[PDB]
């Protein structure tokens, strides 16, 4: 187990969730 | 000045200002606040600069023998380019590539240099944060992987390579760059190093979606953590034994340096950075300002805390580089005294050994290794060696070096990533001013396609090579260019649209025709002083030959540097990297002249 893939996978899980949310919180505005 | 016929109805005029304002709510993008505004420009001014090059060089030249020059072109050619780029950015309202068409139609070049520029920096800015990232996720172990060298297969010895170096030089080009001899020896992609790519350019794409509005809620955080780590790091800094020996270092400066055209060059370049001029990101953000807002105060404030942050950034970097070199100062000289003690059996200090060893004297037999502080604080660490192999090998000479690790490489992705922010305004608005895609296609669209081109690009620095790229791409990316086009800013504003115009819009804004100091400044010094750095540009490259470092385990002195010169093909790189941007000025105004 590499302490910095969990880090990152962390990370990257964040980043993806929040991208997400921005599309459709843009594709919201209307 | 010079023959410009029709510049009205190609320019708003100032009658229409005050009426381009309130009508232009919808279809223009408009600052929160005045502060969300000074934050993302500090963010893009202070990133850009101190992310890297500015604690580079001035490590690099000794500190204020590299200070000086700097301090005296921030004030003479900086100050006076940032307030002009504020300015002709908030009477235009248009971005680099709009102000510069609409001044004259033949200025195109400069827009178009200024996004070409804005995307190669850009580019291999990002691989740094993706570096700084992989750290920062190597950064969450009570032994810091840097910390220790990794055993043989038989675990009997530690491996050649981490013995012959460091611990911390092994993790920087074995565990993190596997670097390769030659940039001709070029391996495949790196995988956690292209995890890591992906990681920076994804967060970036997170931040950048809409453009200015999601990065000004971005900038609150990423304009202000560099600021309170960077105080965390001079408290704990001045508390390191070697810190104030390497401070009182850098205030004594070396002269002999400062009459080098090369100190004045790097000094010249570096205020083009560390002002984010000549990307023409500051322009797009000044022309979402009130027509009425007071560019010249904003431009003072902006350069004060720029010229501030510089010397606080530069103790905080002679702090560690003090204390580093005090460590290996103190662990040379015990070396020098267990030698005399286990080949004598004596009761030995710092002080009585030059008297010791001589009563003493097999004293031939003894090798004792000369060593001064003075040449260990000389020491310059090329490349990105400051962040990856100075400061992460003094944190964990420091209790708490897991929170030193993580709070040094959060303030670095900070700063990068407020860096990225203008370099992203610098590509994103020049595209949609050339009108690239549909209109229909949002901005998200847009953006992601530059976040996934790039992404793509990005790959030739996850290589064995990799790091080679991204040290000659550097070295031509924010040269000349920069130069050029920041000269030609200046040149174009005042004798092409007139300086006399640009004194009458500038009081429509604030009320007032600038002090003389602006006038002096924009008319006959800072053109003349841009136009010795070019020449000190071209000075410099004659006499040095093209060469460039490699680590190469197998050389005799696998540690000592091998100065190797570049392959015959690589003129074919540095031509497009610094002459395409460079060249678009003349050769789009030709091309216009002859259309
Ligand atoms: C200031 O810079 C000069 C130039 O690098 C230094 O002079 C050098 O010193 C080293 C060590 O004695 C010599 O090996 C070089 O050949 C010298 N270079 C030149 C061009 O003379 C000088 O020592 C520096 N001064 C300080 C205080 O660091
Ligand atoms: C480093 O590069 C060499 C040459 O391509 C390769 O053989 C080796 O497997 C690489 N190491 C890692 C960890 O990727
Ligand atoms: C990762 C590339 N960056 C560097 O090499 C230097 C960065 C750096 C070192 C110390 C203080 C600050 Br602020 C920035």
């Amino acid at each position: 187990v590499s302490i910095w893939l969990i880090v990152f996978g962390v990370v990257m899980g964040v980043i993806v969730v929040g991208i997400v949310i921005l599309i459709f919180t843009g594709i919201r505005d209307r | 000045v010079l023959p410009n016929p029709g510049l009205d109805a190609r320019i708003p005029s100032l009658a229409e200002l005050e009426t381009i304002e309130q009508e232009e709510a919808s279809s223009r993008p408009k600052w929160d606040n005045k502060a969300q505004y000074m934050l993302t420009c500090l963010g893009f001014c202070v990133g850009l600069g101190n992310v890297w090059r500015f604690p580079y060089l001035c490590q690099s030249h000794g500190g204020g023998a590299f200070m000086i020059p700097f301090l005296i072109l921030l004030v003479l050619e900086g100050i006076p380019l940032l307030y002009l780029e504020f300015a002709i950015g908030q009477r235009l309202r248009r971005g680099s590539l709009g102000v510069w068409s609409s001044i004259h139609p033949a200025l195109k070049g400069l827009g178009l240099a200024s996004m070409l520029t804005s995307f190669m920096v850009g580019l291999y800015y990002n691989t740094i944060i993706s570096w700084i990232m992989w750290y920062l996720f190597n950064s969450f172990q009570e032994p810091l992987p840097w910390s220790d060298c990794p055993l043989n297969e038989n675990q009997t010895g530690y491996v050649d390579e981490c013995a012959r170096s460091s611990p911390v030089d092994y993790f920087w080009y074995r565990e993190t760059l596997n670097i390769s001899t030659s940039i001709s020896d070029s391996g495949s992609i790196q995988w956690w190093m292209l995890l890591c790519l992906a990681c920076a350019w994804s967060v970036l794409y997170m931040c950048t979606i809409r453009g200015i509005e999601t990065t000004g809620k971005a900038v609150y955080i990423t304009s202000t953590l560099p600021y309170v780590v960077l105080t965390i790091f001079l408290i704990r800094g001045l508390t390191l034994k070697g810190a104030t020996n390497g401070i009182v270092f850098l205030f004594t400066p070396n002269v002999t340096e400062l009459a080098q055209p090369d100190t004045w060059l790097d000094a010249g370049a570096q205020v083009f950075f560390s002002f984010s001029l000549a990307f023409g990101g500051l322009i797009s953000f000044s022309s979402y300002n009130s027509v009425h807002n007071n560019c010249e105060k904003d431009s003072v404030i902006v350069s004060i805390i720029n010229g501030f942050t510089s010397v606080y950034v530069a103790i905080v970097v002679y702090s560690v580089i003090g204390f580093r070199a005090t460590q290996r100062y103190d662990d040379c000289f015990s070396t020098n005294i267990l030698t005399l003690i286990n080949g004598f059996d004596l009761n030995v200090t710092q002080e009585n050994f030059v008297d010791m060893q001589q009563r003493c004297n097999a004293y031939a037999q003894l090798v004792f290794q000369t060593c001064d502080i003075n040449a260990f604080l000389s020491e310059a660490v090329e490349g990105t060696g400051l962040a990856f192999i100075v400061f992460t090998e003094a944190i964990t000479k420091m209790p708490l070096s897991p929170l030193w690790s993580v709070l040094f490489f959060i303030m670095l992705f900070c700063l990068g990533l407020s860096s990225m922010f203008g370099n992203m305004e610098g590509v994103v608005v020049p595209l949609q001013d050339l009108r690239v895609i549909p209109p229909k296609w949002p901005k998200e669209v847009l953006t992601g396609l530059i976040c996934l081109g790039t992404f793509l690009i990005g790959f030739i620095f996850t290589l064995n090579s990799g790091q080679y790229w991204l040290s000659l791409l550097d070295s031509y990316a924010g040269s000349i260019p920069l130069l050029i086009i920041a000269f030609c800013e200046m040149f174009s504003v005042v004798y092409v649209y007139g300086v006399d115009r640009f004194n009458k819009d500038i009081e429509f804004m604030i009320g007032h025709k600038p002090n003389i100091f602006w006038q002096v400044t924009w008319r006959v010094v800072s053109p003349l002083l841009m136009l010795i750095i070019f020449l000190f540009f071209f000075v410099v490259e004659v006499s040095q030959e093209l060469t460039y470092s490699i680590w190469d385990p197998g050389y005799e002195e696998f540690p000592k540097s091998q100065k190797i010169s570049y392959p015959n093909w690589v003129y074919v790189v540095v031509v497009i990297v610094a002459g395409v941007p460079s060249l678009t000025i003349p050769g789009y105004a030709i091309y216009k002249l002859i259309r």
